[PDB]
């Protein structure tokens, strides 16, 4: 009986977690976030997760978002079963508020991600819960004005990347995001002062056009920079996203 | 089938929950019992069960409050539990306040006591359905299935041979415009007679029957007084 | 083999015992709720109650409300739905004790969606088996209709049918821009559906089976069961 | 498990997990009680590895109070836990009643707790069958057998343990009414190893009076053992 | 709940032919200092009832929340106009709240009055609680004027004045009140009571709020007594 | 509930034994061996160390002969993983008794108190029984030097010389022959040395696999253990005597 | 083997209660007869051997001053009902001064015989009471089967041979019947379902006469008088 | 709540056996003690450079002089590390002196052992190495998932650990310098590793002869790569 989330398989694996991770990738929602100099950006495909419910028929797409904001400074982009994603945001929205209440200062973008993975693992070890099929990013700005970016999975794993993707294209997105982040590093201009608009946001956007080969209709993504001089995880209006979608004649 | 049956949590691949559907045919094994709503009165009659030639007939009609009475059909003990709940509910309301418990808000309080026995895996859904016959401002008849559900009716029948008893009721529109309880009680008793199979025991002064109406608290029909009704039935 | 308990993921990842619920609510009495230029009109076609012929005239109602300005219908188990409403009223009362203001809609839905979802996480608890539609209208902001499925997944709509015949109703609601068609005359267009679009089980005798109420400018934007003297002129269904 | 019914009804109607408990009793050591006018002798069976395993195991002949024997049979693992509840109960009664607990109150208690466990959830029934010898409120000796099913009954002479049927049928055919001090011991010793060999190391017999239960020493146990073989020859 | 600091003062609730006429001044005094002079002390807890108030203000706004949310609990489970909570129900419920606390020793110092029309003979089966012809005669037996002392003492009369009018306006009422008065007869009688209070009662002032619970609804107005 | 996945660890068997307890006896009969001797001067305890590699410390620590109090020490023979939980526990009982009655707990009142916790896990709770069974030795002003052998069920037993563990039949067999009733500490050690050797079918032990300790009350329960430097001296007398 | 205690059959009945009905077909074949002069209960004793004291084994208990009772099935599992009733019965007599109605006394036993269902124990009982008392409304006689369906009988029998005993009662019993006839009607039934001897060492006649309204077992003289009627030897 | 860890008929806890086969297939950790300190090292297979390596390091600090390293499930390590610190803090509250290793391990061992037995929970899928300096000397302990613990001169726990033992058995002497200890630890990780790029993919934590347990940073590892 490998039905449990606890009983180790004879080879030692936990087959439930591997099943839980599979269910995340079944949603085929891509979410990419990259980190820059004093700026972090995040994108998601702004679509309803492919489920038993009928596909997009009569909804108002101005209310389907895979990105939330845990506090006024720490955003996130949960991806998974839509029921579990909302539970993760609310559990996150509590651990961040409890930390602020009991310590008098905002939680770091990484401690908040480390707390969840402690809550997440508790489900994994015990037998009478179910794995929250919800893996997502968490971004924010620490006390040193350095941008942060962490990823956590149905298994407790709070690695924390510098340019990460969650969804179902990790087979190739490991490489497309690998080489395309080197380009910004390779340029030795250093004249980019608070120039995140044309260096980080467009980098993540042109990173999405390559992971999935669509043309990115502006009503199919939302970006949320948390750069310094904002520090507030603002969501960028669609009037500005389509500006970067016109940046295909000279960028990529 | 063989698998989606053991516990009361598993949903069968058709979305049908078996263990409450299996407990919803325990009422089908209970004796018939009919409730008829007049314009101003409610009449409930039920055929008691004589399990042996020596045994007294069991109880099919229970009183709850001054104007509220029920009638079980199913596992007797599971029915007894819900009586003590509603009795200890109307009494509480008659004590907490001085009003009489609102009949609809009493059914909900018992129509959702079934559910809390359905959600958990360590409890079984009650077997019994009920006919909550009561008069608060307008005569009313409610039924609560083993699955948490309730309805307001004009006539009923439970289980044993309720198919035939429904036929008499589903065709009769007399009941509303019919004053003269005497005529209504004959309307109700004949319906019960339809369920009672022939070549067998006939309706005698050992079948429970009670009324409740405008200035009529829920009251039995005494053996001496019910006897003359039985004569008017056979004709 | 993996579909016994709700707490075990299927090897494909498709968590069974939650999709089985979808089959159940897709085989119960349909419920409809769309937004008009003046307000939200709901609907509930209890098409499975036509055997009984003994129900009271208009007893069985699925258009529950809360705070007298939020409409909560459903389509599923009559018990599991009522449990949620009791929570929904309780969730709204707890808000009023603590904030002196009726709970705004777009967070009541969450605190229910969590409540629905939280039951799909245990060995023992049986997951809820009832979808929920939550709606309200404001004069400053036009109305909004939230649909909730088993296992959370609250979504915002502008018109939705849930129940047995939900599919081809949806193809027929979107024929007209009901966000401009007024609520007062939108009832007739709904009847032209139920009469034909249902499973032919509602013909000319439906004044009791279908029961709907709106929230519009006629009610000063408050939950108002529609008087029968509006329904009868709206039964100008003489077709063919 | 924990808090769930583990002793449920078989299709034939019996309780399986008690039925197995009775089989655990048969895999024990025989115990015998004999009644008389006021004194009740008890003999039991001990198996010990020679030259090791010093005879301080004292499984049976558990003293309960000033005047209460107990010579159980079955799982010694479920013996101390059962006895230590009675020795405790013997005192909670004496504390709340200010008189020694009568034997008839004890046997009611021992059977109560034994049956309690076969009736709750997530608890294994005791695999121990006990017999209690003691005095009622009126000074009258009375042996009270018990079984893991929870039933009990007084006895003039009852034997339990491994092959109780064979020893019992011998004890029901040559039982007098008011025997002597020495006569009772001889019947218990003669009967106790009709299922075991004559070796005087296996049997240990103890005697109970109004005051201060006495343990019979090896001298007359061996001497009576010298008398049983010559009966057998 | 340890001691009263922001306290109201007397209210008067008589019943005249068209319905109740419950009046109260609009001052809350922080001891001997008229800290608040526009506070309202007569709340609507139903379309047919009001709820008077005296004693410390911190507990009306408590007891207001208890009723106002019990009212909506009713308003959600209402199918017919006869399912509403009669003013008798509240006054028998508020009595329980005060009594159950007297079992403990936190009484929530108050002299709550529950007043309203205890009948349903007049169609108001469409509750616009969030946002809102001739009067009908009322049999004077369908009007319930409750009262609850902070010890649980409860009863109903034709006219209940609490707080401090129980020594001043009660004497006027007990010998000048007749059944089935009229609109302007009640107001001038009350105005002859509060004018007595304003003169002799230190913790009371002008600027009266008068609430009438008639067959159509609950109506408000803010006179200003002329000595 | 998930009754399908349960194993009913606290239920009988068609014969009357308990499957989990009967299996635990198998588990404790595949571990190492542990020996106990009572002499006229003191109680001896020896056990063969389980060897994994030569990188263990093997100089100051050893997981076969623990300590419970100044006068009570026990030799584990079974799953060492859950033996500690009966060491951190049995140490408490010897300290609760001292805390309560203001005297050192007699051993026979400690064995019965540690078997009962070992035995409550086979009665209820639905948890596996403790796969550990271990000797206990002690001295008392009541009845002197004492030895006690417990089992995973809980049914303990007094003893004079016991050799639980793997190959216990042979070690009991050799002990059943050469154990004098009244004996001496120094000569006592060589008996435990020999039975350890023959149990592991080796003429002479490796002095890095065997561990010994003894109580030998000197009016203070002096209770010396051994280091491998001293155990070499013991093997010196092993060749000469055998 | 596997299914829980709260599991409905595909027919409607629970498993456990319908399983327990096998158990109640085991013990003594007691017979109780209700007449307008107070009820009478009689039961059997097949004593195992001459050893058992025959005095600590009882088949007819006494729930209160005015209620008798009869056993069947798991006797050990029954005392936990009689003891429970004996507590609530006196608890009732304390709060309300009057004695208890049997219908109420039987009701509160049944509400515990099915407490295993959980709306604390975890399995159903295997007993079949035959309670009968003389409180008011004349004497009564009920029957609490494990499934909690208490039915007010007039003359019913419980035990292994109750099917043969309920036939003799179903024929000879008549409503108009005096107590002297009531006593002999029971014995005639027991004489036709037991072994050779209808002696004092075989039957347990107790009665609660409507005159005294107090429980009153029969000693060896009050029991030997009845057996002499003997319609057919 | 029932035990998922059950004795197999042969006496083997089949659940623990399954956990070990997960330990014996993870990134190999390693620890060696010397005369003047103890070294613990682990290999972290260099992943795609998207990940910031310096935020997933496996060697973690327990207290001033005690460090840790694991080989197995990362998830069950963070929970065990966090609950290891609190027990270390708790000892420091009662006793001024910083906790000593030999009983810090007994605390953890009795914690890992619980999940081996208490119901509804699987055993931890990792093996820990707790190294530290104490007044009784240096220490290096290993904790199996079963809860059984050992004291080590040096050991390897991850995959390929059977030959890495034989590698260390022949290149270790009781009198060994701390700097020498590294070059007998880098090589044994270097020889075991495939695709040897032993830079930015290796973690080292040192005791330093009664100095605070410090993790050698990226500067201090290349200069130790002379061989």
């Amino acid at each position: 009986y490998d039905r449990h989330l606890t009983i180790f398989s004879p080879d030692g694996n936990l087959y439930q977690i591997e099943y839980a991770i599979k269910a995340v990738k079944n949603t085929n929602i891509t979410s990419v976030g990259v980190k820059g100099e004093n700026c972090a950006v995040i994108i998601s495909q702004k679509k309803m997760a492919t489920q038993y419910i009928s596909q997009d028929k009569l909804l108002d797409y101005n209310n389907i978002t895979n990105i939330y904001n845990i506090t006024d400074e720490i955003g996130c982009s949960m991806v998974g079963m839509p029921g579990d994603c909302l539970s993760m945001v609310y559990k996150a929205r509590s651990e961040a508020s409890e930390f602020l209440y009991s310590n008098g200062y905002n939680v770091n973008a990484e401690t908040l991600c480390r707390n969840i993975c402690d809550k997440i693992q508790v489900y994994t070890q015990h037998a009478y819960m179910r794995l929250h099929a919800c893996s997502g990013m968490i971004i924010g700005i620490d006390e040193n004005n350095k941008p942060e970016l962490f990823k956590f999975d149905p298994s407790g794993f709070c690695a924390g990347y510098r340019a990460c993707v969650i969804g179902n294209k990790e087979q190739e997105s490991i490489s497309v995001l690998e080489r395309l982040l080197e380009k910004r590093k390779k340029k030795i201009q250093q004249e980019t002062i608070d120039e995140d608009i044309r260096n980080t946001t467009i980098l993540a956007i042109e990173a999405l056009q390559t992971i999935l080969a669509f043309d990115l209709k502006a009503s199919e993504i939302e970006v949320a920079i948390v750069s310094t001089k904002n520090r507030n995880f603002t969501q960028i209006s669609e009037k500005e996203i389509d500006n970067y979608l016109t940046y295909i004649a000279e960028r990529d | 089938r063989n698998l989606y049956d053991t516990d009361n949590i598993i949903y069968s691949p058709e979305g049908r929950l078996y263990q409450v559907e299996y407990a919803s045919e325990a009422i089908k094994q209970g004796t018939c019992a009919v409730a008829i709503k007049s314009k101003d009165y409610v009449v409930v009659s039920g055929l008691k069960k004589c399990i042996s030639k020596l045994s007294f007939p069991q109880e099919k009609i229970f009183k709850i409050d001054d104007y509220i009475g029920i009638s079980m059909s199913g596992i007797t003990s599971d029915a007894k539990v819900l009586t003590k709940f509603m009795q200890n509910e109307c009494l509480s309301h008659k004590f907490l306040y001085n009003e009489n418990i609102n009949i609809e808000s009493l059914v909900r309080s018992v129509a959702d006591k079934y559910q809390k026995n359905t959600q958990k895996s360590s409890k079984r859904a009650f077997g019994v359905g009920l006919m909550i016959a009561a008069y608060h401002n307008e005569p009313c008849i409610f039924e609560t299935r083993p699955n948490g559900s309730y309805f307001e009716y004009d006539a009923l029948s439970f289980g044993a041979r309720s198919h035939a008893s429904k036929t008499y009721l589903e065709k009769n529109l007399h009941l509303f415009e019919e004053c003269s309880l005497e005529e209504l009680i004959l309307h109700c008793l004949k319906a019960l007679k339809c369920s009672l199979s022939s070549e067998s025991e006939l309706t005698i002064s050992n079948t429970a029957l009670a009324v409740v109406g405008k200035n009529h608290p829920w009251q039995e029909i005494s053996s001496l007084q019910l006897e003359e009704y039985l004569s008017k039935v056979k004709m | 083999g993996y579909d016994l308990s709700v707490s075990t993921f299927s090897p494909d990842g498709r968590l069974y015992q939650v999709e089985y619920i979808y089959k159940s609510i897709n085989n119960n009495n349909t419920a409809l709720c769309l937004e008009c230029k003046d307000g939200i009109i709901c609907c509930c076609i209890n098409s499975n109650m036509d055997k009984n012929k003994m129900i009271k005239k208009n007893s069985y109602n699925r258009i529950y409300h809360v705070n007298n300005n939020i409409i909560i219908t459903y389509s599923g188990f009559d018990g599991d739905a009522r449990n949620i409403i009791d929570r929904a009223r309780s969730e709204a009362n707890t808000y009023y004790y603590n904030f002196h203001t009726n709970i705004p809609l777009h967070i009541l839905v969450n605190r229910i969606s969590l409540y629905i979802h939280a039951y799909t996480l245990y060995w023992h608890m049986r997951p809820f088996a009832a979808s929920i539609i939550i709606s309200s209208f404001n004069e400053k902001d036009k109305g909004d209709i939230y649909c909730i499925e088993p296992n959370g997944a609250c979504y915002k709509y502008s018109g939705i049918v849930i129940g047995k015949n939900k599919e081809m109703f949806k193809t027929e609601i979107e024929k007209k821009d009901y966000k401009d068609i007024n609520v007062r005359d939108a009832i007739e267009d709904i009847y032209k559906f139920i009469l034909t679009s249902d499973d032919h089980m509602n013909k000319n005798n439906l004044q009791n089976l279908v029961n709907f109420s709106w929230i519009c400018k006629e009610s000063s934007y408050e939950f108002q069961n529609i008087h029968e003297e509006i329904l009868t002129p709206a039964l100008n269904k003489a077709v063919e | 498990s924990y808090d769930r019914a583990i002793t449920v009804f078989s299709p034939d109607g019996h309780l399986l997990q008690v039925e197995h408990a009775l089989e655990a009793v048969k895999k024990g050591g025989c115990a015998v009680a004999i009644k008389s006018s006021n004194f009740a002798v008890l003999a039991v069976e001990k198996k010990n590895i020679p030259k090791l395993q010093n005879p301080k195991t004292t499984e049976k002949l558990i003293k309960l109070d000033e005047h209460n024997c107990l010579a159980f049979a079955g799982l010694n693992a479920d013996a101390r836990v059962l006895v230590n509840k009675t020795r405790l109960e013997c005192q909670r009664y004496y504390l709340n009643m200010d008189e020694p607990a009568p034997v008839d109150y004890i046997a009611k208690y021992v059977a109560k707790v034994q049956q309690k466990f076969t009736h709750r959830g997530g608890v294994r029934p005791f695999g121990i069958a006990t017999l209690i010898a003691g005095f009622k409120n009126n000074k009258e000796i009375c042996i009270y057998q018990t079984e893991p099913s929870g039933i009990y009954a007084a006895w003039k002479a009852q034997a339990i343990g491994k092959n109780a049927k064979i020893v019992q049928e011998f004890l029901e055919k040559n039982y007098q009414e008011n025997m002597e001090q020495k006569d009772c011991i001889f019947l218990a010793l003669k009967a106790i190893f009709e299922v075991v060999e004559l070796s005087s190391k296996n049997v240990e017999v103890a005697l109970l009076t109004e005051k201060d239960l006495t343990f019979i020493e090896e001298q007359e146990i061996n001497s009576m053992v010298e008398l049983i073989d010559q009966e057998r020859t | 709940t340890l001691g009263p600091v922001v306290t109201g003062t007397s209210v008067i609730a008589i019943k005249y032919k068209h319905g109740i006429m419950i009046a109260a001044d609009r001052k809350a005094s922080y001891g001997s200092y008229a800290k608040f002079q526009n506070v309202e002390r007569i709340f609507k807890i139903n379309n047919k009832t009001v709820m008077g108030f005296s004693g410390e203000l911190a507990d009306a706004q408590y007891l207001h929340e208890l009723l106002t949310r019990k009212n909506i609990n009713n308003l959600s489970e209402k199918k017919r106009k006869e399912d509403m909570y009669t003013p008798q129900h509240y006054h028998s419920y508020v009595s329980r709240v005060f009594y159950v606390r007297k079992n403990r020793i936190d009484p929530l110092f108050n002299n709550i009055i529950i007043a309203g029309i205890n009948s349903q003979k007049y169609d108001n089966n469409d509750d616009n609680v969030l946002l809102y012809e001739e009067y009908k005669e009322i049999h004077k037996d369908d009007l319930y004027i409750g009262f609850v002392d902070m010890h649980g003492t409860n009863f109903c009369d034709d006219y209940i004045t609490t707080g401090y009018a129980r020594y001043f306006a009660l004497t006027l009422l007990r010998d000048h009140y007749k059944d089935n008065m009229t609109e302007e007869e009640a107001r001038i009688l009350i105005n002859e009571c509060l004018r007595i209070l304003y003169f002799r009662d230190a913790t009371s002032s002008n600027f009266i709020q008068i609430v009438k619970v008639t067959s159509k609804g609950v109506e408000y107005e803010e006179p200003y007594i002329l000595p | 509930m998930a009754r399908r996945y349960d194993s009913r660890t606290t239920t009988f068997s068609p014969e009357g034994r308990l499957y989990q307890v009967e299996y635990a006896l198998e588990a404790i009969n595949n571990a190492s061996i542990t020996i106990g001797l009572i002499t006229k001067d003191g109680v001896i305890l020896g056990a063969d160390k389980v060897f994994i590699s030569k990188l263990i410390d093997k100089a100051n620590n050893y997981e076969k002969i623990y300590k419970i109090d100044k006068h009570i020490f026990c030799g584990v023979a079974g799953l060492n993983a859950d033996a500690n939980i009966l060491i951190n526990q049995s140490r408490l009982y010897a300290q609760r008794y001292l805390y309560n009655y203001n005297e050192v707990q007699p051993v026979s009142q400690l064995v019965v108190q540690i078997c009962d916790i070992k035995q409550s896990y086979t009665q209820y709770g639905g948890l596996r029984p403790y796969g550990v069974s271990f000797l206990i030795g002690g001295y008392d002003t009541k009845d002197g030097y004492q030895l006690y052998h417990t089992d995973p069920s809980g049914n303990y037993s007094g003893w004079f010389a016991t050799a639980i563990g793997t190959n216990n039949l042979t070690a009991s067999s050799v002990l059943k022959q050469e154990w004098k009733n009244d004996m001496t500490l120094e000569e006592g050690l060589l008996l435990a040395l020999k039975t350890l050797a023959k149990s592991t079918d080796t003429e002479i032990p490796k002095s890095e696999k065997i561990e010994l300790a003894y109580l030998t009350n000197k009016d203070g329960e002096v209770y010396q253990k051994y280091l491998t430097e001293k155990e070499i001296e013991e093997l010196i007398k092993l060749y000469t005597q055998k | 083997y596997d299914r829980g205690v709260n599991t409905f059959s595909p027919e409607g009945r629970l498993f456990q209660v319908e399983y327990a009905l096998g158990a109640i077909k085991l013990g003594s074949t007691a017979v109780g007869i209700c007449v307008n002069d107070g009820v009478i209960l009689a039961s059997e004793r097949r004593i195992s051997s001459t050893l058992i004291e025959k005095d600590s084994v009882e088949k007819l208990l006494s729930i209160d001053d005015h209620i008798g009772c009869a056993m069947s099935g798991l006797m050990a599992d029954a005392r936990t009902l009689i003891d429970y009733a004996r507590v609530e019965c006196n608890h009732y007599k304390f709060i309300y001064n009057e004695n208890i109605n049997i219908k109420s006394c039987v009701e509160l036993i049944s509400e515990l015989a099915l407490d295993f269902s959980n709306l604390i124990m975890s399995r159903p009982f295997g007993v079949a009471l035959l309670i009968g008392g003389v409180d008011k409304n004349g004497p009564c006689l009920w029957y609490t089967e494990p499934s909690g369906t208490n039915t007010r009988f007039s003359a019913a029998s419980i035990g292994s041979a109750q099917e043969g005993a309920e036939l003799l009662l179903q024929e000879n019993y008549k409503k108009d019947m005096t107590f002297e006839q009531a006593e002999i009607l029971a014995l005639t039934v027991l004489r036709q379902v037991m072994e050779d001897k209808l002696s004092t060492s075989n039957v347990e006649i107790c009665a609660i006469k409507k005159s005294d309204q107090t429980f009153y077992k029969y000693n060896t003289d009050d029991i030997s008088r009845i057996i002499d009627v003997l319609p057919s030897p | 709540s029932f035990s998922l860890t059950t004795f197999s008929p042969t006496g083997k806890l089949v659940q623990i056996e399954y956990a070990l086969n997960r330990v014996s297939s993870s990134s190999p950790a390693l620890g060696i003690r010397a005369k003047n300190g103890v070294i613990i090292a682990t290999e972290k297979k260099s992943p795609n450079e998207l990940i910031e390596e310096n935020s997933i390091f496996k060697i973690q600090q327990i207290s001033e002089h005690i460090g840790i390293v694991y080989a197995g499930m990362p998830g069950d390590f963070r929970v065990l590390l966090k609950r290891a610190r609190k027990e270390a803090i708790r000892y420091s509250l009662q006793y001024g002196s910083e906790i000593l290793v030999k009983e810090l391990v007994k605390i953890i061992a009795s914690i890992v052992q619980e999940f081996t037995q208490t119901g509804g929970v699987r055993p931890f899928g990792l093996s820990l190495l707790i190294c530290g300096v104490d007044v009784y000397g240096y220490h290096l302990y290993q904790i199996d998932p079963s809860g059984c613990y050992f004291n080590w001169m040096a050991t390897c726990v991850g995959k390929d650990y059977q030959n890495n033992m034989s590698f260390l058995e022949k290149r270790y002497n009781k009198d060994i310098e701390i700097e020498d200890a590294i070059h007998t630890a880098i090589l044994t990780l270097k020889e075991s590793y495939e695709g040897v790029l032993n830079e930015k993919n290796i973690e080292i934590g040192v005791a330093y002869d009664n100095k605070p347990f410090k993790i050698l940073t990226q500067n201090e590892i290349k200069d130790y790569l002379i061989e």
